DNA sequence: TATATGTGTATATATACACACA
DNA sequence: TGTGTGTATATATACACATATA
């Protein structure tokens, strides 16, 4: 058993079951209770994710997070994905900068030596609102700072709240974002590899070239 | 470099002696009138001086607990964090004296998060029943910025329930209902057979029963079928994790049971399938005694009603309703403060008044013109003035709009308001103003 | 449940370019202004705002870390914290803009305490060479309450010493003397050619030297005899734990030395004694050579100057003249604001003082009564006069001693002095300002 | 090999050596360089120490604080202390109410196992300010609270620092309680057993009798 | 005998990123 | 091919204290 996964009742068996890969025990402290119990399963994931992208499987294995994230499903690091406890991996990660720019593709480049998950929209990530504005009597949700500023000229006069975290939502929000879910289903391009290696690689210079245009 | 003998005797009556009365009555031991340990003190004045501009704001849990130490908090900023998380929460009070903003925790998981996401702000609770603040009794420490205690109108150390560890004390105290309390107070404060208060857990739908002054604390089951069972509720004390790794989960690598999660919306739920290797008797009654037994649905509970009274020293009260005769006692002393400083304040307001309307008639249409004249000599021609004495930087410090007609009978119409306030500040009683309290609430 | 799909190159394009050009342009690279990077301007504007009403008084570094998220930090106040302990080192900074109350760390010792501990305040070197803090731009989110940048008048992101690691960038840039630095940015401003900022590390006695565009910091030890030296200086890159577990032990456990604690008020001194096996070469440059080789006195440096220009983008110097060059010119801009906007903002005050000296005097026995009328009489009367058509409200708002002759020439006074104060300010250029601001230091 | 311990210039030979055990890795800051280097070494301690009192020698030594101050010191629980690295152990805490009222006693009460030490004068107390009162152009320090509030009354207008811990102390105030310090000698009385019982003991009634009076 | 509750005393640990210097 | 710098992401531990309950 894995200490802080929260399994779901139907886990291992024949379902549609999804983990739910927090990166944080505060982001998920409300998920149990807004879950589906049949269907949905957790995992706080600590931190930043290893950037694992070169990296052998030993050397992937030696990492808590990377390892538990193989123990929970039925992942092996040098095999296929055939039997695995959950169907679904739904990473679900705060909206900020650092949740969304390098946790998140850390954590799809960690997935990606099994390029069949994101074939059959096995990998799914949870939209979740960076920005939530009380617009007069209604409140505006924004999951990107991006979008927000793109639309914040064209609104009346309201103040915002910054997720900084999901630990900062509340309870209806967090069950409005569970149960009614937007579902971002990662599909990789032909030159995946490529696109992996300039922002996960050795060459720094490769990072200047992209960061320039 | 001095060289001083020190026996061990010295030391331990007096460092030992001072640390261990410092834990009892400064650091574990609730105040009896606000139920407040030092810290929450200290957390909830920083949320008050915070939202003293704008009172819907809410502010960052780190925000709260930075300010503290310039209050008078002497310890760590993270003791401040956690009691201030502890304190912003429906699951675990009663009568909360926080808004939380974020994940403050459940019943599930008793665990905030990090105080880097939540934010809290002072509850329309706390100002619905902790009234007259500015009467509050000075701390003897100059810098102790909180008073020594709050006043509220009801014993709050009952609402949400206290448990604090001290050196050589320890306190328990068990939530009650806040309408028990309130309905307990008025008896007491009108003269009546008190009422003991009812024990209520927040978030609970299970039963709690007074026997033999132990509280039992049971959670609730039915059976679907003949091997199916649906727990409903399970006693307070327990988590989601702490349930299943002590009772779920030592009953299933036992070959007894087999169990699934049902925690909906409602609460603690679980469905459990009985082996044939665990059997279960003929009868209900020995049925019911080792399933409840088994699966650690009853929870027994005591009381230890230590608290610190209003003179600072401890007490240990035999119940809840000595406690409430005297929180009652103790805050009507305090209702008679307000109503006399009131009365004071309100005849010093209408004096003013009374002076600024007839220097502001005296002026328009009188000898005083304020005109080629100096100000020295216009404030010792002012002071002259046995009306006028003792305000003279009030009067030649009014605006010039003062002296017109629309103006000068805002005057004289604020003295008699004024006036008539402190008329009414002179008729009331004690228990007239603590009933109009309560029944604010 | 709205199962939308999503390429990765999208992702990438978006969100981690995104994420990587907020590390460049707000967490890792300086400004080039003002020097800061954004938590340290955070923790700047917070420090500012405790500083009101009593610029002494220090603050925990608690309070100061709290109140950050308020202002528009978007991060773990932990940073914050640790931020706000490196900028108020001195043993770190040549310019130390916060000053600091308790353990900040040392050489020896590169390491602050707990921020339950130390406080911090602003200090006065921020309040001398941080000026215009009025005139200093707007960011462009009304969420972020500093600036975009403040405004001082010699370059502070080259006195401390800048080290810095985003996302396909970086920065270091080596401290620079304060002296130097603002001799070169006067002679940039007044048009001369610029000599090159000597680089000064803060409390380090050896020696820098500059060869091809890379610094040595070398140590220094003198030879007390013909087998025991005295090190009484090593390279800025080292604390005690570094090097005695990475020169001094390794050394010690091989049989070649055997090294003693000879610390004091400077810090870094050891007293080593050579062993019979350790053969020091009889000549002098080789055995100079082999002691600096072996015992690591010799450190190694080059720049990478990478800031962040009054547009918010990224540039590269390959100099620091060039730097100089550059932040003057962006000042003198900010110069001229500041003179512009204050002959505005006199100009419209000269013009208050003297529409209400001029009124007081009309209300002296003048056309202008105030008694006997009504408020919308005299607030309609007055603005139909062309002097106190937008000054009415302030005009009836004066106080009634307001009238006497003292006080009805001291307004007359200020007007005059007003006018004067505006006659100056619309004579200076941006080079007087200049000059007279940084001889001020 | 005792990592975190810095170590004096005659420590293992005859000199009047002494051990300062600091409270917290924060207040060792600053020992380090107004210390006698040839004389004085140190040790951060971890907040709270294990109550010793009554306890087994392999239950003490699971302690890495209580270990790691018999391996810097000569001292074996078991045995008389007669080949010591250290002359003297001068234990300096926190004034404040915490320290001195836990830490220290616990401390004694571990160092009691060694009654010898105290009977030759080698455990001594650093007396270290708790408030710091700035009175006119002069500076008034008080070692415990109830000390300053005995004074208070009568000092004239001032504004006071209050030291949570030796951290809080600027490198002046540290220098002149190091080089010239004010020290304590521990002496044990005839009954210390009785004593150490009645504070560390498993009977809380003790404590209770001994609270009120 | 063994937990556990809440206010306190102190710490700690993985990760990402660039790049020059060993 | 390590590695140290400094903002960021997230988390963890060992101690004391009492008293009822299992
Ligand atoms: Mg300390």
């Amino acid at each position: 058993k894995v200490h802080k996964h929260i399994k779901a009742n139907l886990c291992g068996k024949d379902a549609d079951t999804t983990l739910f890969l927090t990166e944080g025990d505060s982001a998920i402290g409300y998920l149990i209770d807004v879950r589906d119990k049949e269907l949905h399963g957790g995992y706080p994931l600590r931190g930043k994710v290893l950037n694992s992208w070169g990296m052998s499987y030993a050397d992937m294995l030696k990492n808590k997070e990377l390892f538990d994230i193989c123990a929970i499903t039925g992942l092996v690091l040098g095999e296929k994905a055939e039997n695995l406890n959950y169907h679904n991996i739904a990473i679900m990660t705060d909206a900020d900068h650092d949740g969304l720019g390098s946790i998140y593709p850390s954590l799809l480049g960690f997935f990606s030596n099994w390029p069949e998950l994101f074939e059959q929209g096995r990998i799914r990530f949870v939209k979740t609102p960076v920005i939530i504005a009380h617009v007069g009597k209604k409140q505006e949700w924004f999951y990107t700072v991006a979008e927000y500023e793109s639309a914040k000229d064209a609104l009346p006069k309201h103040s915002i709240r910054y997720i900084k975290g999901l630990g900062s939502l509340e309870k209806s929000e967090y069950r409005e974002m569970i149960q009614n879910p937007v579902y971002d289903v990662v599909k990789l391009p032909e030159n995946w590899k490529e696109l992996f290696e300039m922002l996960m690689g050795d060459n720094a210079d490769l990072r200047k070239e992209w960061m320039s245009q | 470099m001095q060289l001083n003998n020190r026996d061990l005797k010295s030391i331990i009556d007096n460092e030992a002696l001072a640390y261990a009365m410092y834990t009892v009555e400064n650091r574990a031991i609730p105040n009896m009138i606000d139920g407040f340990k030092p810290v929450q003190r200290f957390v909830i004045a920083r949320a008050l001086d915070l939202a003293r501009g704008n009172k819907d704001k809410f502010h960052k849990l780190a925000s709260i607990a930075g300010g503290v130490a310039d209050l008078g908090y002497h310890h760590g900023e993270n003791s401040a964090q956690d009691a201030g998380a502890l304190m912003a929460n429906t699951w675990n009070n009663n009568f909360p004296l926080l808004d939380g903003q974020g994940n403050f925790g459940s019943r599930t998981v008793q665990k905030a998060a990090a105080s880097r996401y939540i934010f809290a702000r002072v509850s329309k609770n706390f100002y619905n029943v902790y009234k007259d603040t500015e009467y509050a009794p000075v701390h003897q420490d100059k810098e102790h910025i909180p008073p020594a205690f709050y006043l509220p109108i009801i014993p709050t150390v009952l609402l949400n329930g206290v448990s604090g560890i001290a050196t050589g004390y320890a306190t328990y105290i068990l939530p009650h209902s806040v309408s028990s309390v309130k309905k307990a107070v008025l008896q007491a404060l009108q003269g009546k057979k008190v009422t003991k208060p009812k024990v209520e857990f927040p978030e609970f739908r299970g039963e709690v029963v007074e026997i033999d002054g132990q509280y039992e604390i049971r959670g609730t089951y039915k059976f679907t079928s003949r091997t199916q069972m649906h727990i409903t509720e399970i006693p307070y004390k327990y988590d989601r994790e702490t349930y299943v790794s002590k009772i779920l989960d030592p009953l299933e690598n036992k070959g007894f049971i087999t169990w699934d999660d049902a925690c909906g919306e409602h609460g603690f739920g679980f469905k459990v399938k009985f082996r044939k290797e665990y059997s279960l008797s003929d009868n209900e009654e020995e049925r019911h005694a080792k399933i409840m037994k088994d699966f650690g649905l009853i929870e027994r509970r005591s009381q230890n009603i230590t608290v610190i009274n209003e003179k600072g020293k401890l007490q240990v009260y035999d119940n809840v309703v000595d406690l409430i005769k005297d929180f009652v006692e103790v805050r009507k002393t305090y209702v008679q403060k307000r109503i006399d400083n009131k009365i004071k304040e309100t005849e010093s307001a209408f004096r003013l008044a009374f002076a600024k309307a007839h220097f502001i008639k005296k002026v328009i249409s009188g000898e005083i013109v304020v005109q080629g004249k100096t100000r020295k000599e216009l404030t010792e021609e002012l002071s002259k003035i046995d009306m006028y004495s003792s305000y003279v930087d009030k009067l030649v410090g009014m605006n010039i709009f003062h002296m017109t007609s629309d103006e000068a009978k805002k005057l004289a119409e604020e003295a008699k308001a004024k006036k008539e306030e402190n008329e009414y500040w002179k008729t009331t009683d004690v228990v007239t103003e603590y009933t109009k309290d309560l029944e604010e609430i």
